[PDB]
């Protein structure tokens, strides 16, 4: 009795079937033709998913770790080559990054001047650490999970 | 639990009381306060200080520290 | 017979306040613990009429906080004010801290124990109750300690869930939270008749440190019209700070509104929340900073299990009194420590700090008691 | 552009300890707003009927609103065509979307200034030493030329001309106008929108001054007045022999 | 030219001796760095400086000045 | 309490003229801060003693209400102070060692 | 001070007390077991098997 | 005098309980208003910024 | 001794509800008082938990009921549930009133 | 909510995506049309 009871005192403050269904609820469509870098609105924020192609993997693969700002090898973020998916909020002070852009084939911050290479990762402005990246999973070959 | 009357044993003493609107407030209130004052504080000055004196050499110091730290040079 | 004898409520009363047989050495010590419950009491009393118009709604958070702002005549006054008002609550606290200690009041152990309760729970008990602003600094810090909230192995990813309702910080927070201080105040009150029957107990120590059955009078008229002075003293601190520069300790970032996006550069602790944050950001682990943190009030647990001295007043330890004020150095000295954000020499600044916590009380301090007992000889 | 300008401290008419101020720059400030501040401002929570008993007159501050078009609400209508607007109708900022302003200039969201003064960092002089100080880029430095150029900033490029240098001319009593009393009333009207009582509960702490000089050696006399005997005691020990 | 402790008494103000002297290290770096080519520097130091100056005098002054 | 117990000692002499005991005129034995041990300890003192140590607690807490000191000449003769308790107190810690003796046992 | 409790006299005491040690211990462990039912160990549990 | 002020001011004034504090109130009007006044002169000295705008605001 | 005797807040305790001697001919006009209690604390309890999800703001008021209800699940129990209880507080409570009146009990 | 009422996942998805979502702005407001997510409502009728 006491075990119910109090199990369900203690679900009421654990999530919400509200707040959950739109926690992890995004999909993705396979229309991303390499170049483009979509944009979906998820959990408030920008969501960017980016078609890559071998020349950018290739060149964002042969970044040398030693000397980036927010040192973090290109390799270790996304799940799959083809793919980075990332959220769309500049971390400097906090205007959005501009899809391909400035000068580095990745994105562009039209606030102070803060450029992003392909990956996420900061390589010029004041903007401090790389562009953040959201938890997800792959499932089938037309489907990707974000959260 | 105190209160009194069991609370202790006081044998062969003595006392003396006076009435409050007897006295002055405030007898050599300047005078009396006196390096009677610095004799509390005074008296504590030494034991007191040093700490505070690596303080002020900190805040200063160090604010000096960092504070050049944050000066460009060139090359 | 006399009421004042007679009547149960009044007979605890009178036994409580008034009756109340108390050492007669008595030290201005004192005042600030009834500050504090009139503190306390006008805290809720504030609270509570400000609580009558606030209105701690999402949507409403700035937006009502101007209606309880902008709009609100006095609301001005007592808000602002009577949130300074708190940071003096935190001043008496550490102060009061200090009372025991230079005390070495530690000698009785539930009251120890029990404002330790009044310890961690002042402390997240403002935090939570504090945030309810929900400022752009308690904002994006709300970002923080809401971060806190994962620490645990296995956990607190769904932790920092339960306690942050979820995928982040939300109005979820928002009414959880809001509530969660509605609650602690008047846990805090009980917590105190407790401490306090406690105290009448034992009764209680005394500066000079002797057995107080020599000389004792009740606190009316003495302490009684001392306290009433202490607390005249106090508006005069409240209502001075208030009356005066009510801004004057504010960090600009609260009136910022919460901007989601933002992230600002700063991230600071309350002048109350100061020194931890500083002690939070020294560590290079979780549970290392975490521990820490409890293990400075734990640690000063562990102090009254560390009491060591033949004699209660530090009064008579020279060296000791050394420690202490020199302790004190380390604790502003924290203080300015985390008055820097992250620094090249600050790094080993308050990398040294914790040692001297670690040292000038758990090794320093009680290095320093066998010490002193060492040279006494007697 | 992160070497912080202590702003120096100009000598606000306010600066002092209690110091007052001049509106109509305000009004003018409500022209900085209809021209120059919140043409791209918002000092949002803003309420005309707050400055009411300001500047304005009853009939001054009546036609002040009805002179705005209110944009009434819906009659049947929604909708919701326009009005005059009334005293209770606030004081009603610019272009509504977020998007609007990041589009407005590029990105450049026009914040609110209501507590700007409060809200930001700094005092007056960053409206004088900040705010009048844009400037041009000495060297080394180019923006988009998104940012104009105003040294003094965070980024010391961005935004603004001195309509006064360049003077869209109004005093409407008549005077060469300044920042002031329109960037200290926004300061004001951010204070008259904080802390208007710096007047009014100024005035209190006088009385506080007095009473505590007054009570504080009434309080402190009773004290001693209680203690005094207990100061002078005499106690013997004569142990018998 | 209205009156502009801005412009006008930064003409008179900013006469100053010791802003002079940042004057001095500050057309200095000016044609210092101004000589390299392909450099990050924009010596930005100065100017904050002779600012800095420019201010502590100006509003000891300007708002006396200024009506 | 005499130099090198007026340095250390005079932490109770010269330095208790500092942290005030000995110049305060105090008890050596008096200090000792109050435990069981202690209490019984005090509960089997001797009589005279026990006045004696009166009249100096009562005294001392006179004072120190009235924040005041003895003449310095009146402040304690420096060594020449009757340990009062330590035979009867540690005599007590030999009790208490045996108590705590046999308790061992 | 452990030596306080430390002789062959107390040492005989915790002799004494230690079936019944693992007796309580044991009631605090499962008590985190059922009240928990964590996955953790809850997957070693056969026909407490909940799927 | 104030011998009769300390006392018949005790005897005919403070000396019964409640006469005191019939006092005490009594005051409390003339205390209040007064101080009221006074303090208001003070802020008066202090500026003269506002609300005698209304003569310059040309008080219509 | 017996720390039921010796505690301090026990000795309270023990006085209070355990060592408590009391008249034996004692009658079930009882139950309902601690009852109330365990009601007022439940009802806090409730209410406590019920105030951690809900939201008494203007425009939320049947929406975060909604979200405090059509939401909430148990929100559904705890809600509609212990709101009924406070019912229940009031039966006993005029209860308890006879309880003192055929009791007559208006002696205290 | 009907999520596990009815329909199917996809059921359910198309049950949604089968009616104009009417979506937020992006850049937009305004705020155009979209299929709609299970997360979209159950979107009743007109406004005023
Ligand atoms: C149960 C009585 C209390 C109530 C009803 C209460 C309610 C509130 C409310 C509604 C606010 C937000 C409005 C505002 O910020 O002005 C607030 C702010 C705060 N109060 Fe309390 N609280 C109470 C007791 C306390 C206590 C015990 C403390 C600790 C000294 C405390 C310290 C704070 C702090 C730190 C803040 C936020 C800072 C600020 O004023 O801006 N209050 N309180
Ligand atoms: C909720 C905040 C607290 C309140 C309202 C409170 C209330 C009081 C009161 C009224 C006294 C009466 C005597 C005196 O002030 O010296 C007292 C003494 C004492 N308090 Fe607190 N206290 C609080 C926090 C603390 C803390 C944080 C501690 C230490 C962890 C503490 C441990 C003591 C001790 C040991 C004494 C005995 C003092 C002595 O006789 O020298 N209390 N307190
Ligand atoms: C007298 C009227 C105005 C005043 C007092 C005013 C004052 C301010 C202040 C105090 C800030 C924030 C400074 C800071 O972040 O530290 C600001 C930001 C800004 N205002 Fe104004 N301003 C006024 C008119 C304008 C106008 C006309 C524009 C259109 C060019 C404008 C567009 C901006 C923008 C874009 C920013 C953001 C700066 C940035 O973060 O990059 N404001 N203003
Ligand atoms: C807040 C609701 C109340 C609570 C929690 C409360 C609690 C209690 C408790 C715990 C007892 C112990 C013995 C017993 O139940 O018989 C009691 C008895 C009593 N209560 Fe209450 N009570 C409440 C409301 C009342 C009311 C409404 C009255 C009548 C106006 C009342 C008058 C009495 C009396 C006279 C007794 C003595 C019963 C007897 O010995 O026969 N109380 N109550
Ligand atoms: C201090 C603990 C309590 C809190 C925090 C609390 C808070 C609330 C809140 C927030 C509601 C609105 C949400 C809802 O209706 O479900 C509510 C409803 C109510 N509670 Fe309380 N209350 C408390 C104690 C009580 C007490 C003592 C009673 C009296 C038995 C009481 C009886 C009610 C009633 C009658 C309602 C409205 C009816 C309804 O449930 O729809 N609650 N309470
Ligand atoms: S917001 Fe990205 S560089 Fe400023």
């Amino acid at each position: 009795a006491a075990k119910n009871v109090v199990s369900q005192f203690v679900s009421s403050m654990s999530a919400s079937a509200d707040v959950l269904a739109m926690s992890k609820i995004e999909i993705k469509l396979s229309d991303i033709p390499e170049g483009k870098n979509m944009a979906f609105k998820w959990r408030g924020k920008p969501l960017f998913v980016r078609h890559r192609t071998k020349k950018e993997i290739d060149q964002e693969a042969a970044v040398e770790v030693s000397q980036l700002r927010d040192p973090q090898h290109d390799l270790e973020r996304v799940k799959k080559p083809e793919w980075v998916i990332l959220i769309g909020v500049c971390t400097h002070l906090g205007c959005v990054p501009i899809a391909n852009a400035g000068d580095f084939g990745g994105y562009y911050c039209p606030c102070h001047g803060s450029h992003y290479d392909a990956s996420g990762r900061i390589r010029k402005g004041p903007a401090p650490l790389n562009l953040e990246v959201p938890s997800y999973e792959f499932t089938s070959d037309d489907m990707v999970i974000v959260g | 639990g105190r209160q009194f009357g069991h609370l202790t044993r006081v044998r062969h003493v003595i006392t003396y009381s006076l009435s409050p609107f007897e006295q002055r407030a405030f007898p050599h209130y300047f005078s009396k306060g006196i390096p009677n004052v610095l004799r509390r504080t005074r008296a504590c000055i030494l034991r007191v200080a040093p700490p505070f004196v690596v303080f002020y050499l900190v805040y200063t110091w160090g604010t000096q520290e960092f504070e050049k730290s944050k000066r460009k040079n060139p090359a | 017979i006399n009421i004042r004898k007679t009547h149960p409520l009044m007979k605890i009363v009178n036994n409580a306040f008034i009756d109340l047989p108390a050492p007669s050495n008595i030290s201005s010590w004192w005042n600030f613990g009834s500050l504090l419950g009139i503190c306390l009491i006008l805290q809720i009393l504030t609270g509570l009429f400000l609580a009558m118009h606030y209105t701690p709604d999402t949507t409403t958070a700035f937006s009502s906080v101007t209606h309880i702002c902008r709009d609100v005549n006095y609301g001005w006054i007592i808000r602002y004010m009577h949130a300074n008002g708190a940071s003096m609550f935190f001043i008496c606290l550490f102060m009061h801290v200090g009372r025991g200690l230079y005390y070495g009041s530690y000698t009785f152990l539930e009251t120890w124990n029990i404002g330790v309760i009044l310890l961690f729970a002042t402390m997240a008990t403002a935090f939570m109750g504090y945030v309810l602003p929900w400022g752009q600094m308690s904002f994006w810090g709300a970002t923080v300690i809401t971060n806190l909230l994962s620490a645990i192995p296995y956990i607190g990813t769904n932790l920092v869930e339960w306690i942050w309702g979820g995928f982040s910080v939300d109005k979820a927070t928002l009414t959880r939270f809001f509530a969660f201080h509605f609650i602690s105040p008047f846990i805090i009150a009980a917590l105190a008749m407790v401490h306090l029957l406690f105290l009448h107990e034992t009764g209680s120590n005394n500066p000079t440190g002797i057995p107080s059955d020599t000389d004792k009078i009740p606190f009316h008229p003495y302490y009684t019209i001392k306290d009433i002075l202490g607390a005249i003293l106090l508006i005069l601190i409240l209502m001075l700070l208030v009356l005066f520069t009510p801004d004057l300790l504010g960090d600009p970032d609260n009136y910022t509104p919460a901007n989601p996006l933002n992230t600002p550069p700063h991230i600071k602790p309350e002048w109350y929340f100061l020194f931890a944050y500083a002690i939070l950001r020294s560590i290079p682990n979780k549970l290392g900073g975490v521990l820490a943190l409890i293990l400075s009030i734990l640690v000063l647990v562990l102090m009254p299990l560390l009491h060591t001295s033949k004699q209660r007043s530090m009064m008579f330890r020279p060296i000791s009194q050394c420690m202490f004020w020199i302790l004190v150095a380390d604790l502003l000295t924290l203080t300015w420590i985390g008055g820097q954000p992250v620094e090249h020499p600050y790094i080993i600044i308050g990398q040294l700090a914790s040692i001297m916590y670690i040292l000038l009380i758990m090794v320093m301090m009680p290095v320093a008691s066998i010490i002193e007992n060492n040279l006494l000889k007697w | 552009s992160d070497l912080e300008l202590h702003p120096p401290s100009y000598p606000w008419s306010h600066r002092g300890l209690l110091s007052s101020l001049d509106h109509t720059s305000i009004r003018r400030g409500f022209q900085v707003y209809k021209q120059v501040c919140s043409s791209c401002h918002s000092m949002d929570y803003v309420a005309y009927r707050h400055l009411v008993g300001v500047c304005y007159t009853e009939d001054e501050a009546k036609a002040l609103a009805e002179e705005v078009e209110v944009q009434d609400g819906p009659n049947e209508d929604g909708e919701m065509f326009m009005r005059p607007g009334k005293l209770s109708d606030y004081f009603p900022k610019p272009y509504p979307n977020p998007e609007a302003a990041r589009a407005a200039n590029n990105g450049a969201l026009p914040p609110d200034l209501s507590y700007i003064v409060r809200a930001r960092h700094g005092g007056e002089d960053y409206v004088f030493s900040l705010l009048t100080g844009y400037c041009e880029p000495p060297t080394g430095v180019s923006l988009r030329e998104g940012l104009y150029f105003n040294p003094y900033f965070p980024g010391q490029a961005i935004g603004m001309a001195p309509p006064i240098y360049n003077e869209v001319l109004e005093f409407d009593d008549g005077t060469p106008a300044t920042m002031s009393q329109v960037a200290k009333d926004v300061c004001t009207f951010l204070r008259w929108a904080a802390e208007p009582e710096h007047d009014h509960r100024k005035r209190m702490g006088l009385k506080m001054l007095l009473m505590m000089g007054l009570l504080l050696p009434l309080v402190y006399a009773m004290k001693r007045h209680k203690w005094s005997v207990l100061k002078s005691r005499k106690l013997a020990y004569r142990p018998p022999k | 030219e209205l009156v502009d402790p801005l412009t006008t008494v930064r003409e008179q103000c900013e006469q100053l001796e010791k802003c002079v002297k940042a004057r001095e290290r500050l057309e200095l770096c000016d044609e210092r760095v101004s000589s390299r080519s392909q450099t990050e520097e924009d010596c930005t130091e100065e100017l904050f400086d002779f600012l800095h100056a420019r201010d502590h005098c100006v509003a000891h002054k300007l708002f006396n000045s200024l009506k | 309490v005499s130099a090198s117990s007026k340095w250390l000692e005079g932490i109770r002499k010269w330095y208790y003229n500092a942290a005030g005991f000995n110049k305060l005129g105090l008890m050596r034995d008096d200090t000792i801060h109050e435990n069981d041990d202690v209490k019984e300890a005090i509960r089997r003192l001797p009589e005279n003693l026990y006045d004696d140590r009166v009249f100096r607690i009562k005294r001392a807490l006179d004072l120190s209400m009235r924040q005041q000191i003895l003449p310095k000449e009146q402040w304690t003769k420096y060594e020449e102070d009757k340990f009062y308790l330590e035979p009867y107190l540690k005599e007590v810690i030999r009790e208490r060692k045996e108590r705590e003796e046999w308790a061992k046992k | 001070m452990l030596t306080r409790f430390l002789g062959p006299r107390y040492r005989q005491l915790a002799r004494n007390w230690v079936p019944t040690a693992q007796l309580w211990g044991a009631v605090g462990a499962v008590g985190l077991v059922w009240a928990t039912d964590w996955r953790l160990i809850l997957d070693w549990v056969p026909y407490i098997n909940g799927k | 005098a104030a011998p009769t002020l300390t006392a018949r001011l005790y005897s005919l004034l403070f000396r019964r309980t409640s006469t005191f504090a019939l006092t005490i109130v009594v005051g409390a009007l003339f205390f209040e208003r007064a101080f009221d006044q006074g303090a208001d002169a003070i802020y008066e000295h202090i500026n003269e910024g506002k609300l005698w705008k209304h003569i310059k605001h040309k008080y219509e």
